[PDB]
């Protein structure tokens, strides 16, 4: 009860009878990824402190370069 | 060596038997498909073109789907032994062989449901049963008769 349901056309055996076109592809697609990566390319500790600190005394002498022009 | 005869058997059985379990009540009380499920083998291999009789008609108590009169004659040693008329008898030869009065008569005698409880698988059938339910779908309750004596 198998033997044209799965496959009549021309097989002379039993066996290589059938075609099946199940699974993958030859290669098993790529080699994928699963640890994580995350970069740390920000600014570290100096840049960020230098800003700050930097940002800070020159904004402190443009409020008095203001102070004087309002005054 | 019994369970291969066993198997062999119940092989041919099946191999020339009709295919229309799911219309043909007792279906789910058949002594065959019971024993199959049981003894017998899982595939079968047959493909060629199977027979088929014609159906027949016993009166309005027993109709028959004599396509799967598997040739047993307990039908006709119960007709001729307990029953007492003698109308039912095998005839034909090899595959070609058919259970059946042969001038298309009724049978005029009581036991026929004793009949139909007899034939194991499901071709004999009480009409007035016809398609109503299968047996898994029912309860039974064992009581007595008061209409006979
Ligand atoms: S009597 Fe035969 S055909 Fe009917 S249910 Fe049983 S196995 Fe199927
Ligand atoms: S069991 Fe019934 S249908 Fe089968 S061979 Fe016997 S009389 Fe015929």
């Amino acid at each position: 009860t198998e033997a044209y349901i799965r496959n009549k056309p021309g097989m002379v055996s039993v066996k290589d009878m059938p075609v099946l076109q199940d699974g993958p592809p030859p290669g098993g697609f790529a080699p994928v990824r699963f640890a994580r990566r995350i970069p740390n390319k920000g600014p570290s500790a100096v840049a960020i402190f230098l800003a700050a600190f930097g940002t800070f005394s020159w904004g402190m002498y443009q409020v008095g370069q203001g102070n004087k022009i309002r005054r | 060596v019994a369970k291969k005869a066993r198997e062999g058997v119940m092989e041919f059985l099946l191999m020339n038997h009709p295919l229309d379990c799911p219309i043909c009540d007792q279906g789910g009380e058949c002594d065959l498909q019971d024993q199959s499920m049981a003894f017998g083998s899982d595939r079968g291999r047959f493909t060629e073109v199977k027979r088929s009789v014609v159906d027949k008609n016993l009166g309005p108590l027993v109709k028959t789907v004599m396509t799967r009169c598997i040739q047993c004659t307990r039908c006709v040693r119960f007709a001729t032994e307990v029953a007492g008329v003698q109308d039912l008898g095998m005839l034909g030869r090899g595959s070609g062989e058919e259970i059946g009065t042969y001038v298309e008569k009724l049978l005029t005698s009581e036991l026929s449901g004793n009949v139909i409880d007899i034939c194991p698988v499901g071709a004999l059938t009480s009409k007035p049963f016809a398609f109503k339910a299968r047996n898994w779908e029912l309860k039974g309750t064992e009581t007595i008769d008061v209409t006979d004596a």
